[PDB]
DNA sequence: CCGTCCCCCGCGTTTTAACCGCCAAGGGGATTACCCCCCAGTCCCCAGGCACGTGCCAGATATATACATCCCGTACGCACGCACATCATTCGAT
DNA sequence: ACCGAATGACATGCATGCATACAGGATGTATATACCTGACACGTGCCTGGAGACTAGGGAGTAACCCCCTTGGCGGTTAAAACGCGGGGGACAGC
């Protein structure tokens, strides 16, 4: 009973145990929608330029250094995979 | 005898004023004097240039008039009316720089 | 085009950074373009938040 | 690994996605949410509340500029 | 300050679906070879654009006047409770 | 238990609170008008730099091959997800 959209695949436990890392104390129900809103649209911007380089290079394949690099337009460099 | 307007109805009618406006609001004199006092600091008897010392003014105001209006709507987020310091610090966290 | 629609639609013939200034942030997909930027004498869009709104 | 592949199907077909790449989002995606809710306390404490309500995180959202 | 609930919380089931471990295929990413065709390099050049002047215009700029609007008072309704007499109940006499 | 005196309930008189609509009247704003000229718009140089035509030699684009690592699949366990729920304290409204 697997075959829907992948977002729900993101549990809600999940999401409760990433609160508690940021130091979260008290979550209220409807804060577990938005959230997968919100991430959502967090990967449409990041592969849309992850995807950009990938088919410039002519590549079928997502590499990782095409990832760190529009994670690096976004303001947000990322140590530890490549660069 | 004389009239007197509600307390606020003045206030707003300033606000509709002023966004229309588009020119400077400091006094044009002192914060010359002021930039001269702080930058003496860093290098003796420099000389401001007479064009260069109005766009400190104009990005200063545009710089200030953008943390207004953010910590203007923590407060109601607060269900306040009037802002108060600790909105500003918190308006200064959120962005990045206070911390 | 559109500051100078704008600036004409306040029945104005020379183009100033204030009718500049509107079409930028009136216009999001520009915005985005421009959301750092600020222009010198741009001045504020009217705006007025609705719970600054007389009680009646 | 599935969502991404998901959603990677929109923006074009037949990705096949290297492996290394994969962690990557997930982290970078972890720190984000992770920053972005650590800052939303602050907004919910600022209320004097101790729980958070979905109109802070779009509070929030908005003055980093994001929202817009 | 007060209160007020409900709606998240711990906690107990229990289902499962991740997670593992293994097996397989081949697409394709990575690597080499060939090269031609493509952009940089020179020389000449010539007209586009820039520096300077110039005024005219309208853009402005100022005038006076009409209008739009806000607040307070005013009035006025009204439905009200308080107050009141009256209606109805109660203690004493019958 | 009905008749009086007395008194509580019932019914309304009285006064008031409160709301509301207005009209005023004041003020700010929009209109409505002339003059004004700093100031855009050409306009005229004047040259330099963009275009034309030239050769030269390397970097991009091809074919070509390969192997690995991606993808696929394929059971077994079991840790984690899903669910129920009892309740209390956090939100929240009001003074």
């Amino acid at each position: 009973k697997v075959l829907r959209d992948n977002i729900q695949g993101i549990t809600k436990p999940a999401i409760r145990r990433l609160a508690r890392r940021g130091g979260v104390k008290r979550i209220s129900g409807l804060i577990y929608e938005e959230t997968r809103g919100v991430l959502k649209v967090f990967l449409e911007n990041v592969i849309r330029d992850a995807v950009t380089y990938t088919e410039h290079a002519k590549r079928k394949t997502v590499t990782a250094m095409d990832v760190v690099y529009a994670l690096k337009r976004q303001g947000r460099t990322l140590y530890g995979f490549g660069g | 005898k004389p009239h007197r307007y509600r307390p606020g109805t003045v206030a707003l009618r300033e606000i509709r004023r002023y966004q229309k406006s588009t020119e400077l609001l400091i006094r044009k004199l002192p914060f010359q004097r002021l930039v001269r006092e702080i930058a003496q600091d860093f290098k003796t008897d420099l000389r401001f240039q007479s064009s260069a010392v109005m766009a400190l003014q104009e990005a200063s105001e545009a710089y200030l008039v953008a943390l207004f209006e953010d910590t203007n709507l923590c407060a109601i987020h607060a269900k306040r009316v009037t802002i108060m310091p600790k909105d500003i610090q918190l308006a200064r966290r959120i962005r990045g720089e206070r911390a | 085009e559109l500051a100078g629609n704008a600036a004409r639609d306040n029945k104005k013939t020379r183009i100033i950074p204030r009718h500049l200034q509107l079409a930028v942030r009136n216009d999001e997909e520009l915005n985005k373009l421009l959301g750092r930027v600020t222009i010198a004498q741009g001045g504020v869009l009217p705006n007025i938040q609705s719970v600054l709104l007389p009680k009646c």
